[PDB]
């Protein structure tokens, strides 16, 4: 390396990677969706969590790789050397925008602004605004403001998907229990019979294929 | 102006609207510099504008 | 603690009125179908269950919008109380 | 590197930093509240503790940042002249008042005063008449008195918030049980019917945003 | 020993080993199948997971050994030293073909191809179209595409098996209830009688031998 | 020692006292409805549930206060017995 501080910064980032992946990437969504699938099928032990997480990580890799590569190719250019603090600072700042875009595409601006106004001590932290005036706030917002908003915005999305995924199986359960009451076999627990029906239903839908494809298609587009 | 113009990314976040004439670009440039708070320079090849 | 008193009492009142309507419908249907079997002197297990199911499903199709209004209102209200001090 | 005993003191503090955050900052409260949300929804393993703690840590920085900035500029940027034990002691102590005031804002007086008297250990077993519940103050309690009173206050506040959060979800499933007993279907457990309802209720409320906003607003 | 970087590669591989076994190997299938059989018999604690996973790991070792031995012998060979990046990289690639060709038999073509389409560099218009000949496309899709398609297809095929295993026990569970109703003992719980029948049926069928044999036969060829 | 025995006994005694009234009213309602259904022959079975839900909730409203006073006094007592030794 040509600069000891550049080296230090690089190693620090490399040490923080897993928390950034766990808090600022689509992994947050894909991790949750598969576990909800397993619950809705009513399985305790199987598949293993590390099998599901392994798949989730592989899929998230495709989505995020283009940004990592763009930033690497941008930073490895030694084509300019820097007269001053502000020139360097701006050169660095302009490199993150490929990431900053992706966060701002999916978070929800009203939080972002709320946090911005909060880390500044401004006007005793919260005050009323008579006038509503939007100031190309897309380029202003700090990453330290963007990250939580993204996290919460995407957890919620995962719960929504899990809700939709539960309904078909609930139908099966109530139907089995009703036909058993029609037969008068009142003592017998449905779970002995309803489980295989759920299994064959999911196998016939081929839920893993549809689910995996649709998740990616929300972020990318492919022929 | 007959010159390429370079504008800082800090200044490019300001906005304007209206109907304008460019009879004399230098004079117009000076009036708008003092009305908007810009600063500008000219090295003989390109005009540079900053906040 | 008037706040804890309020939130605690309302939770139970809501349980009582949310659940009452389906059970009332089911009971009235149960009684009428039990009577009809007596005046007809004709007997089977399944007819009351069959009708009860339809009665409850109609009850839910009708009222369910109001169940949502009531639960959202309570959900907001309790959060504001919890975080009311600041 | 200036005075090297000041260098030793800086490296020591830097080593203890995570326990101070874990026991004397609102991270204490945010960490608990989010986990209780997961329990009230009845989920066992998702979201990960990695995610919930990451969020809590971020949010708490906004609240604490104004204080660290002031302490930094007070100690490190300003050059000052001082010459003796008393002048230095006073100079150092005065720098902490920005944090001290935060603790005293969120701590409970009779407990702080008890710990003060316990560490003087004077004349001990002093009665409730040695106190008269005074209101307005220019006292400056010790920080070793203030830290544990703070921790023990934050925890109680968290439990209180967790009381309210459980209630709506408790209603949601007793209704489901009662409807299933109105039908004949007493052999079937509510849980597989009840869970999706709780998830829609929570998204319709957008609970995550109301929570984060309201938690921040207490410290403004 | 040898090239310092080859050493690093060996140690990295050996560090990731259990996640590969857990995500790109038949262990995935056997683990699921045995647990589903336990649930079909209706046992909550017998055998232990620590016994079932031990058996599954041993059975998987037979299937996977020949590939590891062949790849090892292929690299422990002094034949050549390499002039150039392209010669070295194509020599490396030709060693993994045995594994690549194992994954190809079981992953599904359409999902594999979709993932390969996903990796290509983005374009501003939709990507320029292509069709490619079999020696890449059939013979040599990339492993970062094959691997998740494999995992997903395996899970699916496992659920399918579990479905068939449930059917005879469902039959038993119904018949026994209907006979108790025919005898009028309406109040007795039928679980108390159906469970031992299920066990008898499974031992007389010798289900463990059949499962253990046929599962291996799906991958090995024995005469 | 005797403090231990005393506190453990009292725990069971309080369980008995608090739970006693709801279970009494649920019994009396069960008997009355069961008799009524023999006095006029009707074979419904949710009617007991429908009535006894209202019966139990009503007395939970009535006793909501005494429940909290008893438990507070007990908690203070046992905390004293645990800590105040000298
Ligand atoms: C799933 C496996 C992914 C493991 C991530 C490996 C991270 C490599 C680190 C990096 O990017 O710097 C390489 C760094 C890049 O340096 P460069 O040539 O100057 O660009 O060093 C290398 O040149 C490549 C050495 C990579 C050796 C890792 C082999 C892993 C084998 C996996 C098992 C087979
Ligand atoms: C819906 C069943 C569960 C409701 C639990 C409500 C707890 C209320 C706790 C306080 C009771 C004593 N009180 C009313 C004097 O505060
Ligand atoms: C037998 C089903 C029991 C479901 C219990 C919950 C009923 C209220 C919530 C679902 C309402 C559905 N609806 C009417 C909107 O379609
Ligand atoms: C088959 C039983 C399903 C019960 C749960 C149905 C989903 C929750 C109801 C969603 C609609 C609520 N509503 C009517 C207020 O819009
Ligand atoms: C047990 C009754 C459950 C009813 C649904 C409870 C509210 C959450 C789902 C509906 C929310 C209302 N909304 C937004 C659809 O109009
Ligand atoms: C199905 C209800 C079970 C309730 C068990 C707890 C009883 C005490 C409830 C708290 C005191 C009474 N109240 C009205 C404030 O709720
Ligand atoms: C399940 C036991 C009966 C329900 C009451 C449980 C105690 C709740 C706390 C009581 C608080 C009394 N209060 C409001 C005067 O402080």
């Amino acid at each position: 390396m040509g600069n000891d501080i550049s080296l230090i910064a690089l190693l620090a980032f490399s040490t923080l990677l897993p928390f950034i992946i766990a808090s600022g990437t689509c992994f947050v969504k894909f991790s949750i969706v598969f576990v909800m699938v397993r619950n809705a099928l009513g399985l305790q032990q199987i598949p293993s969590n590390m099998t599901l997480n392994g798949v989730a990580l592989l899929l998230s890799m495709f989505v995020m790789w283009p940004i990592m590569h763009d930033a690497y190719v941008y930073f490895e250019d030694e084509d300019v050397t820097f007269n001053d603090i502000s020139s360097l600072s701006k050169h660095v700042d302009e490199g993150l925008d490929g990431y900053r875009d992706y966060l701002i595409k999916y978070s929800d601006r009203e939080l972002v602004q709320f946090f911005e106004n909060a880390q500044l001590k401004r006007q005793y932290g919260e005050e009323t605004e008579t006038v509503k005036r939007d100031k190309d706030e897309i380029e202003k917002p700090s990453i330290f403001a963007l990250l939580p908003a993204y996290a919460l915005s995407e957890i919620k999305s995962a719960f929504k998907i899990g809700f939709y995924l539960y309904l078909p199986f609930v139908v099966v359960d109530l139907v089995v229990s009703s036909v058993l009451l029609a037969l008068g076999m009142m003592m017998m627990s449905p779970v002995t019979i309803s489980t295989p029906i759920k299994l064959v239903l999911f196998v016939a839908l081929d839920g893993w294929t549809l689910l995996s494809k649709g998740l990616i298609l929300q972020y990318m587009d492919i022929a | 102006l007959k010159e390429p113009v370079i504008v800082s990314k800090m200044a490019a976040r300001k906005k304007i609207t209206g109907n304008f004439e460019f009879h004399d670009p230098n004079a117009l440039l000076e009036k708008l510099s003092l009305q908007l708070g810009l600063i500008w320079y000219f090295d003989g090849q390109a005009i540079y504008i900053y906040d | 603690m008037d706040d804890l008193v309020f939130a605690g009492n309302k939770a139970l009142y809501l349980v009582l009125i949310l659940s009452g309507w389906p059970t009332i419908v089911a009971t009235i249907i149960g009684l009428l179908v039990g009577l009809f079997q007596t005046v007809t002197q004709l007997q089977e297990q399944t007819l009351p269950f069959g009708i009860k199911l339809l009665g409850v499903c109609l009850c839910l199709f009708l009222l369910s919008g109001w169940y949502g209004e009531v639960l959202l209102s309570y959900g907001r209200q309790v959060i504001f109380l919890a975080l009311a001090k600041g």
